[PDB]
DNA sequence: GATGTGGCGCAATCCTTAACGGACTG
DNA sequence: CCAGTCCGTTAAGGATTGCGCCACAT
């Protein structure tokens, strides 16, 4: 616990503020060329990053497949018929919608989502 | 009287507002009504000008 | 941030307030044109009318 | 001259969303 | 532990909206 609260935490050179073009970039043509795996590698070339943020960063923004469209109706229809039947089992629930991240769910609901 | 030119317009501007947030929902309901209204009528001079057409063959039926 | 905050919600708010304006313009434009399509419409129905009862007039009238 | 509108900035609030920080899996 | 995943939670900041000062058209 004690290295991890350090590595991972304290280090006052881990840059945890926005992405820039570039830096989408650099990950964008990593996880092309070398595929959306080995995030602790894919880090090493971002200064500050860790693998961690990389990947979050590219499965809920970069990833092309991933749809920043508005939400359908019909989306909304199963988001909600499968909710009832699941619950918050937002990755459970990711896989019925076809460009739809876990949190995109979980955010949609959270907000929009709830009447 | 400046602080009257005040207190005066700021009660001015909000029934100027509130009359103008009722215009736009009053007008946003016209928009409805009358593309109904449109669709009704639109269908009423298609049936008359069947009915129309119609007797007017009728006519052109008859013999002298 | 306050000096900047303000910039940028003052930014947002011409932004949200221009886009109501717009909505606000299209709708008193979809009205217009409603009413004169319809007002149109009115009128095609009543020629259509009077033609119809004309020509039923003439018809009924025929010699036996 | 007095009153009605359209703009605008301020602030408090409503709304979304990105992504941090634990926790779990194999 | 490690590399991947998941998910609750919440700061960050854009979108709204009521209030009042103003310019100035009516
Ligand atoms: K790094
Ligand atoms: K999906």
């Amino acid at each position: 616990q004690c290295q991890h609260r350090w590595q991972k935490v304290l280090n006052p050179e881990l840059i945890k503020g926005p992405w820039t073009k570039e830096e989408d970039q650099r990950v964008i043509k990593l996880v092309q060329k070398y595929g959306p795996k080995r995030w602790s590698v894919i880090a090493k070339h971002l200064k500050g990053r860790i693998g961690k943020q990389c990947r979050e960063r590219w499965h809920n923004h970069l990833n092309p497949e991933v749809k920043k469209t508005s939400w359908t109706e019909e989306e909304d229809r199963i988001i909600y018929q499968a909710h009832k039947r699941l619950g918050n089992r937002w990755a459970e629930i990711a896989k019925l919608l076809p460009g739809r991240t876990d949190n995109a769910i979980k955010n949609h609901w959270n907000s929009t989502m709830r009447r | 009287e400046y602080k009257i030119r005040r207190e005066r317009n700021n009660i001015a501007v909000r029934k100027s507002r509130d009359k103008a947030k009722m215009r736009n929902l009053e007008t946003q309901h016209k928009v409805l009504e009358l593309t109904a209204e449109n669709e009704r009528l639109q269908k009423k001079v298609e049936q008359l000008s069947r009915e129309l057409s119609t007797l007017r063959n009728l006519f052109k039926q008859l013999p002298e």
